[PDB]
RNA sequence: CGUUACUUUGAAGAAAUUAGAGUGCUCAAAGCAAGCCAUCGCUCUGGAUACAUUAGCAUGGGAUAACAUCAUAGGA
């Protein structure tokens, strides 16, 4: 190619979007923004496929051009805006607030949150280093730069950001024993506590996580997001509570529900 | 099988099960060791030293009495041959055949046997170079 | 030359069992042959066997009980994962009810069922049924 | 009164070991053959264990370089020490170091005389020293038992006739292998 | 002794003509020879720290960084200026016949003067930026054949 | 402060295709829908899972096997 791609073929769209195969030749190509294209949930999908507010592309445009949707406290009119993990989606007309979390099957789920709980997001620190003028600055995986961060904050940390004031109100150090959520790979959406961190020089670092029921899983450092200090996450979790179920137990639940 | 013939002989010596000296052996260990040293001093090779210690002395097997092998004992006292004995004998055979062919040109059979002898020499020299009992650049011509 | 002592042991045992002999002598002896013979004895396919020490490669005298149909080696010792045990047993065993494939595993020398029980793969030594 | 026995490291000698040491001290200059060789005698450890033959047996450890001088005086000492403790078949077995097998992350040559096998064969040779080993046979029974059969020399039969079961028990405890003895 | 070129050869960003020379300072400071640990658990050879050679492609005293693959092998050729051929030997599995065949790969690697190597030595190379048309590796450890 | 093969487990190995869970498009090939006594709504509805040579990364194992050594140990 002689430049950037503008189109996303529907077959080549992320599989967690759960787009259907015959809905068209194309999928919404996510715009550049805070989250990666392959790891985000675009606004058009949230509005039409998930919340059912809109029925068409044009209806999503109509809703967004009314300035009805705020992402993390700010009005977005781009339909392909890449909304991502832990983002607050608020509609200050119906009075509903949503935190974009992962279910245990790797798919973004709009989790309803309280009005007070929609006043902060959780960000993962990507790096800490000196900017111009020798001023220390923090950057996250959701594209934010924060200057003069707390010196106790290091890379891979989780900071609590107040959307109203745009400051770090609290932070969590990436340590063994902190409850985490996996945001990438086959364990996406799984919640557990870190048991040990296995480091290997020159290559990716492996984190060993054990969930509440005792199942153990391992994932790379880049796919781990701390959500609480200790065994108590700072945000509310979806109904699964991050506890992945085997297909046999899912069938048990379905059989019990049908029997009732 | 013979390496360079179809002969399938199985004639060989059979060492006794008892690895300790028979009670009738009374020669002290140092005695047999210095006997070996004199034997190598005239120029005998370990095979001949063993033969003489077997048939002219009350020593059935050196290893049973002393606890070591003849070549090891000679190496300990610095009398081991430079070229290993089997290679020495093969080279002697090769030079004898080469002299005979320098007198006899029509002897094609002896030429074939010389080819076999030199093949054996190359095999054994390769093994000795790999085991570092020969100079790394040791060459036969 | 002697390339596989296990093959000679198993082939001599097979020939002796076919001949109706009640004793077969194995030479040379080896730890792998004694370990294969222990598996064979555990499954009841042979009786007593005796290692004879001759200050060399040993000898084994095995009692035969007429329960052997065939024992053989697989050469080469192909790498067999736990998942390929089914294919190997289909290839080599008379039925899914009887017969054993002997594997060399880092957990030890064992039959394929015991290898499944510990989920350990390895290399195939042979078979007997 | 603390010279004949020397623990490898400064261990407290068990009471039976001190009794054996006292017996050695009282037997130093008893006889002409009891002296002129007992000067270079040193014992590591002596323990006493019961045997099935209704008697009892005592083993004697040795620093392994006076082993042969010990062998030369083995028969006489066996008599004397047995007289010192009648009903206690006395066996004189040297002390050998069994080393753990080398790992892949090691380049040690691990002398084969320090491996467990060679140690056990040396031990079995030392425990029946008045007799000589003519043949070794190992039986693998159906239940997995590994019973070892050793053929002793037909000569010295009476010299090693009633020590067979005590030898079996000694090799059972200090080595851990089932053992029976026969005569060609 | 090392000035064998038509140009002076200096370590970049090291001031040799400094007036306030000092030996207790870190490498590259006060006219000290610059050197670095390559990381990845590899010790810096003492002949690189005490050397007088100037090699910009040296992993320990040059400007190259070791990042990417770490490959073992055997010195197959050492007839080039500071560059050797590393032969890697490996088994290629043939699926249909369930067997293996022997295959080899010739990897050019830059070798710094801190190592002396001969054909047959066991070497450890680490991936670096392209140093020439065919070279993307730097010798990091040399084990003699004996 | 000897490697490697081999094996085990883990992470990856796009989607679509394949295998396969659910679901009465009237059936079916399909599709990823839908279902609920009828509900100004609800089921957080569902939109699983498996497979994926070889090569690469990591974990445990060392039986089998390969290579390198393997009495100046001149050992500590
Ligand atoms: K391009
Ligand atoms: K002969």
């Amino acid at each position: 190619a002689r430049g950037l791609k503008k189109h996303l073929k529907r077959l080549n769209a992320p599989s967690h979007w759960m787009l259907d195969k015959l809905g068209g030749a194309f999928a919404p190509k996510p715009s550049s923004g805070p989250h990666k294209a392959r790891e985000c949930l675009p606004l058009i999908l949230i509005l039409r496929n998930r919340l059912k507010y809109a029925l068409t592309y044009r209806e999503v445009q109509s809703i967004l051009m009314q300035r009805h949707i705020m992402v993390d406290g700010k009005v977005r009119t781009d339909k392909t805006y890449p909304a991502g993990f832990m983002d607050i989606i608020s509609i200050p007309k119906t009075g509903e607030n949503y935190r974009l979390l992962y279910d245990t099957k790797g798919r973004f789920r709009l989790h309803s949150v309280r009005d007070e709980d929609a006043k902060f997001k959780l960000c993962k620190v990507r790096s800490v280093q000196f900017g111009q003028k020798g001023i220390p600055y923090l950057n996250t995986y959701d594209g934010r730069t924060i200057r003069y961060p707390d010196p106790l904050i290091k890379a891979n940390d989780t900071i609590k950001l107040d959307l109203e004031t745009n400051k770090i109100v609290d932070f969590i150090k990436f340590d063994v024993g902190n409850v985490v959520m996996v945001t990438g790979g086959r364990n996406t959406g799984r919640v557990g506590v870190i048991k040990n961190r296995e480091k290997h020089k020159g290559t990716f670092e492996t984190i060993h996580v054990e969930d509440a029921q005792g199942h153990q899983f391992a994932t790379r450092l880049g796919n781990v997001f701390t959500i609480g200090k200790g065994t108590k996450p700072w945000v509310s979790l979806p109904k699964g509570k991050g506890i992945k179920l085997t297909i046999i137990e899912e069938q048990r639940k379905r059989d019990a529900a049908a029997q009732a | 099988g013979r390496m360079h013939s179809r002969g399938k002989g199985i004639s060989s010596s059979a060492l006794p099960y008892k690895r300790t000296p028979p009670s009738w052996v009374k020669t002290a260990v140092a005695d047999v060791d210095e006997l070996i040293t004199k034997a190598a001093k005239k120029g005998q090779m370990p095979s001949q030293i063993g033969v003489l210690l077997r048939d002219q002395h009350g020593i059935p097997l050196v290893k049973s009495v002393t606890g070591s092998k003849i070549l090891r004992i000679l190496k300990a006292h610095g009398l081991a041959p430079e070229i290993p004995e089997d290679l020495y004998f093969l080279i002697k055979k090769a030079v004898a055949i080469r002299k005979h062919l320098e007198r006899n040109r029509k002897d094609k059979d002896s030429k074939f046997r010389l080819i076999l002898v030199e093949s054996r020499i190359h095999r054994l020299a390769r093994y000795y170079k790999r085991t570092k009992k020969l100079p790394p650049t040791w060459k036969y011509e | 030359v002697r390339v596989s002592v296990l093959n000679d042991a198993l082939k001599s045992m097979y020939n002796a069992e076919k001949r109706g002999k009640r004793q077969v002598m194995i030479r040379p002896s080896s730890k792998v042959i004694i370990k294969f013979l222990i598996v064979m004895q555990k499954h009841g396919y042979i009786g007593e066997f005796e290692y004879v020490d001759d200050h060399r490669s040993g000898k084994i005298v095995v009692e035969l009980n007429g329960r052997l149909n065939k024992c053989g080696v697989i050469s080469p010792r192909f790498d067999v994962g736990v998942k390929e045990i089914e294919g190997w047993t289909a290839r080599l065993l008379p039925s899914r009810q009887f017969g054993y494939i002997v594997l060399t595993t880092s957990a030890g020398i064992m039959d394929h069922e015991e290898a499944r029980r510990k989920n350990v793969g390895g290399k195939v030594l042979g078979f007997f049924y | 009164a603390r010279k004949k026995i020397q623990k490898d490291k400064g261990v407290e000698p068990s009471e039976f070991e001190d009794t054996v040491a006292q017996a050695f001290f009282d037997l130093e200059n008893g006889n002409q053959e009891l002296k002129s060789d007992l000067k270079d005698l040193y014992i590591n450890t002596a323990i006493q264990m019961d045997v099935v033959g209704n008697r009892k047996a005592v083993v004697i450890h040795v620093p392994y370089r006076l082993r042969k001088p010990f062998r030369k005086i083995h028969v006489r000492l066996v008599r004397e020490l047995e007289k010192k403790f009648s009903g206690k078949d006395v066996v004189f077995v040297a002390t050998r170091r069994i080393v753990r097998p080398p790992k892949k992350g090691s380049a040690v040559q691990r002398p084969r005389t320090r491996t467990l096998t060679a140690v056990h064969d040396g031990i079995l040779e030392d425990v029946v020293y008045p007799a000589e080993i003519v043949g070794k046979r190992v039986r693998y029974r159906l239940d997995g038992a590994k019973v070892i059969k050793i053929y002793l020399d037909p000569k010295e039969r009476n010299n090693t006739e009633y020590k067979l079961e005590t030898f079996s028990a000694v090799y059972r405890r200090l080595c851990g292998k089932d053992v029976v003895f026969e005569y060609p | 002794a090392e000035q064998t070129e038509k140009s002076f050869l200096k370590q970049p960003k090291v001031f040799l003509s400094t007036k306030k020379a000092d030996k207790a300072k870190r490498p590259g400071k006060a006219g000290n020879r610059f050197w670095k640990s390559v990381g990845l658990g590899f010790k810096t050879p003492r002949e690189a720290i005490d050397g007088t050679y100037i090699d910009k492609k040296c992993p320990f005293t040059g400007t190259v960084a070791i990042r990417g693959r770490i490959i073992a092998g055997t010195c197959h050729s050492a007839k080039m200026n500071r560059t050797i051929i590393v032969r890697r030997n490996y088994l290629h599995f043939v699926k249909k016949y369930q067997r293996y065949e022997k295959r080899h790969s010739n990897i050019p690697a830059h070798i710094s003067p801190c190592f002396r190597v001969k054909e047959g030595d066991h070497v450890i190379i680490g991936q670096c930026r392209p140093l020439s048309k065919t070279v993307r590796f730097n010798v990091l450890k040399v084990v003699p054949a004996g």
